[PDB]
């Protein structure tokens, strides 16, 4: 095939242009986003029981959903939890590769059909089911800063007004409205319904009656009586419009014959659905957008275009709202996307300069120039092909091939230059024999780097997702190198190289270059020498060679371990737990001194802090909050001082000294999508119907065990909330059926006043909307207003609630979990220092065994992960080792030779190592592929130096010493000159501090280190490894 | 106080050692969260026998009332903690406590059907014919409960 | 043809049917299925000890096992070879006559008195200024 | 009595459902005990 | 039943088009809401 | 209709592209596909 375009350069053009135009185009339609589809496809089914309990919840819905969730493919698990904000959130984890489609729509049918087992308040609300797996984009805040508008009516202004636009801007996948839009609040006061003998009752009944949409029909409908000549709609009563015809509502007519309207016994104004969260932005009422990329689009484009209709509504909004962006991930897409080209920008640059410092002409300094763009082109072509995305491990799978895709250019263009060099061929015949001496290797070459990615894309679940993203572009981009190898550079070296005189090793030239040959030449000659007294004494450095692999497995074992690297993202959080029985003002109280703190004393650092009152995600309530912490850009924030991990640290230790409260910081981690991913996610399950308290007292006694071992188990604790005190009030239902007062009546007066009750919808400036009844603040705070509510019996009399109600203090869950179906309580932890999460499992299954009887446990999130790609980890690497030399033995044809090759595997692992370890790095994805990319290139050397030498004693009949001392001559050049390109271009990516750099930093290091001991170790220790394993097989 | 509130989750979770640690440092006994549950409240409660017993000998108070007038032998009575009715009654524990509702130790002992707790309760002198907020008896639960044992009991 | 679609086309169509179907008929829940006519296999439980009836073994199947083999991949109908228990009211129209009571009577006491109540909470959201207590209001659970 | 979902496969659900009824086991009271009256799939096992 | 164009538009149609929001390939969505109560939006996708 | 005609121009470029290098491979020549594609307005005209 090198022959065929030798004579074919033109053909050879087209194939380039081909490849160019595809690449081109496929830059143009693939999809651009941060990360791709990590997390395995899961469905969230989340309803809303207004004033109902955790219990109340469970028991009425939880269950009743869970029970139905049957016939529904592919599901590994199932969790959900149940709280006394009156929400349950039923999450469905299905296999990986499953259609998100088919498991969302399979789910939903299946809870349609048990919708009518809900109750009648649970299915007024709906009950959504949701693709919770996916991932954010941005963050839009809307703020106001004039102090005109509370979070309700900025909440209600994005929804009627942005929310719609924002949804249809092009790339939109999703829109999440941080916040509710007005409802219609009937604020019902005691003493005044009593006045009047009514109650919540009819308050009720009054609205459903005068706030309805009722059928009429038409004037001269059919069938008609014939001569009828006009035909038009009857309009009857439509829903209500404003707090003023809601407070004009008909209740009582008295005997005098004045009217009680709902003004006259009730508070009547415009707010929101639930008062539970409350949002501020830099001490500012705020609402926001959470906006979603659609499936197959551009980040970069959506965000621009986003901000366009941002733009565009900018002149129609209230003085003093304002657009924010506190959270944004296209700034990463961006910056990943920029630093792609800044990198092979720079590679195509340093080998420009490394070519001319050898060679000495511009004609063979841009072979490489044009063969590179060319391949990387046809990569994004394969990319497309595969349904793959522009993100930020396909980016840096790309950054990482570099090293393999300059060493194709370089060995090609190098050994033609060297054969004329030597033998004094014209360009045309010396390219024909120069192919000749490496097709059959590259060939070989391209077959080995195949069985070492291959095998890593073909791991399961969310690490086998992430591993797939490098393995196919480093294969995709090592495989067309190999075809542009054997098609398009020995046809450019033909035609646009200059003949070299036999013997013209550029000695006789003066100035720089003529020196510079003389060093090089003279330093070639030192080089044989050192490896001809190598070759005398083998034995010495085998036992060299076993302290390096001694050496290279220490290190391996010592070095921490850890799934991605922490990324200072401009972004992360500060958690606020207060205790049990805390109210919202007093949680408040603590977020605006962590506000004041980071407005404070992180004034060069923070640029805005979003504080969230009444949401946590180890569960909610009125005694938690979080602080979304937004900082300034990476160039406005030198230094580690400036960094997320010291600001957490200081943040942490700063808030050590507030009392009643547990406040700390932390980063966010790498992917938002997956996780924490660091530690293990236990499960403690209730599989003998033991109950709440039960379960409890054998998640302590696990815990108390796991306490007892701090040399394995660290942070072990539950995730859930504890029990607090909750007010139980009994009904005599004698006294009620005595006093002639319905248990309807009195479980509508408690559950409508204290708990709120959603009555119907009305229709605010052509919007539909919901109105909710409930006792004004004052009247639901403390047990002694439970006697001010009264409720009217049959023979009329008004009789209080003390009358016919008796309570008392008892514990209870304010959050129950439950997974599988079964009462369940989630238990995190992680190893300790030195140890691995595996040992720590171990441990945790050995403590669960000796638990009390019908107590069992499970693995679920991360160690569901971990353990199923543990079990293939051992078949994979067997597999990729048989097949590298199954390629090599036929490459050689020998079934000893191949070990020669497969021996330089530890030179370059013992430098990533090294390097890792002296830096403080941990043992990533980043690194585990930059091991595989310098193993990749270590091995190439070998193969070329090992086939040169074997072809020097088949052919020419040249001894095994002769051939290799000849062969590592020939192989010295070329070596150096990629390493010296490589290790140069990836310089920048180790010691960058800004944006991206926990990436850069694992991709450099383990490369750089790896490359440096890969190079000096190799062409000291190949000749040994071909010479020893010669010596022994025949 | 700090102490206080680290007593209160100690008597709860039941840590006997953490416990004796703190009666050592001198946390408050006396110590009440927000619904006015005491440390041996929550010990009678969760059914730490131990723990009601050193905190009494630390001078807890054994007729320590919540917000809603219910003292730890009423928890005691109304959960089925036998031996911790008898320790709290041995150390002067009001036997006809009302709550504010008017319910009793033996009320509670009677709904739940604790036959040796009622028992106890009637040995150190519960007042049997005592009536709540209804005029209910703890033989009046009996009967409405179907429970023929305990109704022999009250006889 | 797909399984999946052949499902979700037939459910579409079942769910405008639904709300004109019995009240009765809809609370017993419509299940959808795609699985073959046969069965694959039948998995027994017994007690070699005899401490559980016929009636205590098929509760604990229904109870504890049942629902865990439904949501396996594959299993597209499971027939339970016995019935989960249920609170058993049987009713004496003797005894009913006697109080002037009927069968609607019993219905209506024991939704009135079967009830699990959302009754809101103490210092709920928006709440007034100085509320230092919060607690979850209990009232009516489901009998046990 | 377990039917097969349509298209899905015998041995892999059966398989499948051993699995979960080995989860089970431990937690069953006394004298409880799982027996296999009615198999299909040993058959297609045993035929190949 | 018994709705004008008008209210149905403001209680179902605009209720519906506002979740009709990150379909793969919806190319133009139209609809009309008319006095008989009847609501139809039609949703129309790229070719394949 | 409004797409047909939008996507008309793309569409003949790519086509003329395509068959000039399919052209340049066969003959081994930049000049000789040249002298061909020449060729192609004098039937263009005559469909118009
Ligand atoms: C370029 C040429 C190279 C082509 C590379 C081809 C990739 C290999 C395809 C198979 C990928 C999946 O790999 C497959 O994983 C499963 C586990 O899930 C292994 O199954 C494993 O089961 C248990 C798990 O505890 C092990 O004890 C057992 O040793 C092993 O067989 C299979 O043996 C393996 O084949
Ligand atoms: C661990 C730090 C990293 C170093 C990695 C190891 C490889 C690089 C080290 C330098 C290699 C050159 O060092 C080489 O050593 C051998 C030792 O047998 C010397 O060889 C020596 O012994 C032989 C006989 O055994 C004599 O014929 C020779 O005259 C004598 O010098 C070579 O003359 C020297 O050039
Ligand atoms: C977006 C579209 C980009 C891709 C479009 C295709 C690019 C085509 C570019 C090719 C022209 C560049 C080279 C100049 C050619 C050129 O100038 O042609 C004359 C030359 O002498 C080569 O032809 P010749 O030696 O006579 O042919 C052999 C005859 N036996």
């Amino acid at each position: 095939m090198p022959n065929f375009f030798i004579d074919r350069p033109i053909f050879a053009w087209v194939i380039a242009i081909i490849i160019m135009l595809a690449g081109g185009l496929a830059i143009l339609k693939l999809p651009v986003a941060q990360y791709p589809t990590i997390a395995p496809p899961a469905v969230t089914i989340s309803a809303s029981y207004p004033g109902a309990d955790a219990k109340t919840v469970q028991d009425t819905v939880t269950q009743v959903i869970e029970q139905n969730m049957n016939g529904i493919d592919n599901l590994m698990y199932m969790s959900s939890n149940s709280d006394s904000t009156g929400t349950v959130q039923i999450t469905l984890t299905f296999e990986s590769g499953t259609d998100a489609d088919i498991a969302q729509v399979q789910v939903q049918n299946k809870l349609q059909l048990a919708m009518p087992l809900l109750p009648q308040e649970v299915q007024q609300q709906g009950v959504s089911v949701e693709k919770s797996s996916s991932s954010f984009l941005m963050v839009v805040g809307v703020i106001n800063t004039d102090g005109t508008m509370t979070q309700e009516d900025i909440s209600d202004y994005v929804a009627a007004n942005m929310k719609d636009a924002i949804s249809r801007t092009s790339g939109v996948g999703d829109v999440q409205l941080f916040g509710s839009q007005y409802a219609m609040r009937i604020w019902m006061n005691p003493n005044e319904l009593n006045k009047f003998q009514l109650t919540p009752v009819d308050v009720i009944t009054a609205i459903k009656a005068q706030n309805a949409q009722v059928a009429a029909g038409q004037l001269g409908g059919t069938p008609p009586v014939k001569g009828q000549q006009l035909n038009a709609s009857i309009i009857a009563q439509t829903r209500l419009t404003s707090t003023e015809e809601f407070g004009k509502i008909l209740l009582k007519v008295n005997q005098d014959g004045s009217r009680v309207l709902l003004r006259d016994v009730a508070k009547i104004e415009l707010g929101g659905e639930n008062y539970d969260i409350i949002a501020e932005f830099n001490g500012q009422p705020a609402s926001g957008l959470g906006i979603k990329l659609a499936t197959g689009a551009n980040a970069l484009d959506t965000a621009a275009a986003i901000r366009a209709e941002l733009a565009k509504m900018e002149p129609f909004f209230p003085s003093g709202l304002k657009i924010v962006y506190p959270y944004d991930t296209t700034p990463f897409v961006k910056i990943s996307i920029h630093e792609v080209v800044k990198t092979l920008v720079e590679a195509i640059i340093l080998v420009f300069l490394v070519m001319y410092l050898f060679l000495q002409n511009f004609r063979a300094t841009l072979i490489p120039t044009i063969a590179v763009p060319v391949v990387l082109l046809g990569t994004f072509a394969v990319l497309a092909a595969f349904g793959f995305s522009i993100n930020t491990l396909t980016m840096f799978g790309m950054v990482l091939a570099i090293g393999l895709l300059v060493d194709d250019a370089i060995v090609v263009v190098e050994n033609v230059e060297r054969v004329m060099a030597e033998e004094g061929l014209p360009p045309k015949e010396a390219t024909r024999k120069s192919m000749g001496q490496i097709q059959g290797a590259l060939v070989g070459i391209a077959m080995v780097l195949s069985a070492v990615f291959v095998p890593m894309a073909f791991f399961g679940g969310s690490t086998g997702a992430i591993y797939r993203q490098f393995s196919i572009t480093i294969v995709s981009a090592m495989a067309l190198s190999v075809l542009v190898a054997l098609i398009l550079t020995p046809a450019l070296c033909a035609t646009m190289l200059k003949p070299i005189a036999k013997g013209d090793h550029g000695e006789g030239k003066k100035g720089f270059f003529g020196w510079f040959n003389r060093m090089f030449e003279k330093s070639t000659h030192h080089y044989t020498d050192s490896v001809g007294g190598i070759l005398r004494s083998t034995g010495r450095y085998l036992v060299l060679y076993l302290i390096i692999v001694v050496g290279m497995a220490y290190l391996f074992v010592r070095l921490p371990s850890s799934f991605l690297p922490d990324e200072d993202q401009g972004v992360f959080m500060t958690m606020v737990q207060l205790p049990a029985g805390a109210t919202q003002e007093r949680t408040q109280k603590v977020l605006n001194e962590v506000t004041h703190y980071y407005l404070t004393k992180e004034k060069n650092n923070v640029e805005s802090v979003f504080a969230v009152n009444g949401f946590g995600f180890a569960g909610r309530g009125q005694n938690t909050g979080i602080a979304f912490v937004s900082l300034k850009d990476w160039a406005d924030r030198p230094g580690e001082e400036n960094k997320v991990e010291a600001i957490t640290m200081r943040a942490t230790r700063a808030f050590s000294q507030i009392k009643d409260a547990m406040v700390f910081a932390f980063n966010l981690p790498a992917i938002v999508e997956l996780g924490t991913a660091t530690g293990f996610d236990f499960e403690l399950i209730d599989q003998a119907g033991l109950g709440h308290e039960k379960l409890t007292q054998a998640r302590n006694q696990l815990l108390a065990e796991a306490a007892k071992h701090p040399d394995m188990l660290t942070s072990v604790r539950p995730n859930g909330l504890e029990d607090t005190p909750q007010f139980k009030i009994d009904i005599d239902q004698e006294k009620a059926q005595a006093l002639g007062v319905s248990i309807n009546d009195i479980n509508t007066t408690l559950g409508a006043a204290w708990g709120g009750s959603y009555v119907n919808d009305f229709i605010d400036r052509g919007r539909v909307k919901k109105v909710y009844v409930m006792s004004e603040a004052k009247y639901r705070m403390l047990p002694d207003d439970i006697g001010d509510w009264y409720v009217r019996a049959a023979d009329g009399q008004m009789v209080p609630f003390s009358a016919f109600s008796s309570s008392r203090w008892e514990y209870g869950s304010p959050r129950l979990e439950r997974y599988n179906g079964l009462p369940s309580m989630e238990i995190l932890g992680q190893a300790a220092p030195g140890k691995s999460t595996g040992e720590a499992m171990e441990l945790m299954e050995q403590l669960a065994s000796k638990l009390p009887t019908g107590v069992g446990y499970d693995w679920t999130g991360m160690s569901y992960q971990e353990r199923l790609s543990g079990n293939q980890a051992p078949s994979l690497y067997a597999i990729s080792l048989i097949v590298v030399f199954l390629c090599l033995a036929a490459l050689y044809e020998s079934w000893s030779i191949p070990f020669s090759v497969m021996l330089v595997v530890p030179l370059g692992v013992i430098g990533a190592l090294l390097a890792a370890t002296f830096r403080g790095l941990t043992n990533d994805v980043y690194f585990q592929v930059g091991l595989l990319t310098t193993i990749g290139l270590s091995a190439k050397n070998a193969i070329l130096i090992v086939e040169f030498a074997k072809d020097l004693m088949d052919k020419e009949g040249k001894g095994l010493i002769e051939a290799t001392l000849d062969a590592v001559r020939m192989a010295l050049r070329p070596i150096l000159m990629t390493s010296l390109a490589f290790i140069l271009g990836v310089m920048p990516l180790v010691i960058s501090t800004g944006a991206g750099s926990g990436a850069q930093n694992a991709v450099g290091t383990g490369v750089m280190g790896g490359m440096v001991t890969a190079t000096v170790l190799a062409i000291f220790f190949v000749p040994v490894f071909f010479v020893v394993v010669r010596r022994r097989f025949s | 106080s700090d102490l206080g509130k680290k007593l209160l989750e100690a008597a709860r979770a039941g840590r006997d050692d953490e416990v004796r640690i703190l009666m050592a440092n001198g946390a408050d006994v006396n110590a009440a969260d927000v619904v006015g549950w005491t440390p041996l409240h929550l010990a009678a409660y969760w059914g730490h026998l131990e723990i009601v017993e050193v905190l009494l000998k630390n001078g807890a108070d054994v007729n320590a009332y919540d917000t809603l007038g219910s003292t730890p032998l009423h928890l005691a009575a109304h959960f089925g903690h036998l031996e911790i009715v008898e320790v709290l009654l041995k150390n002067g524990a009001d036997v006809n406590a009302k709550d504010d509702n008017g319910i009793t130790p033996l009320h509670l002992a009677a709904n739940r059907g604790h036959l040796e707790i009622v028992e106890v309760l009637l040995k150190y002198g519960a007042d049997v014919n005592a009536q709540d907020k209804f005029g209910k008896t703890a033989f009046d639960i009996s009967i409405n409960n179907g429970n023929e044992d305990l109704a022999e009991i009250l006889q």
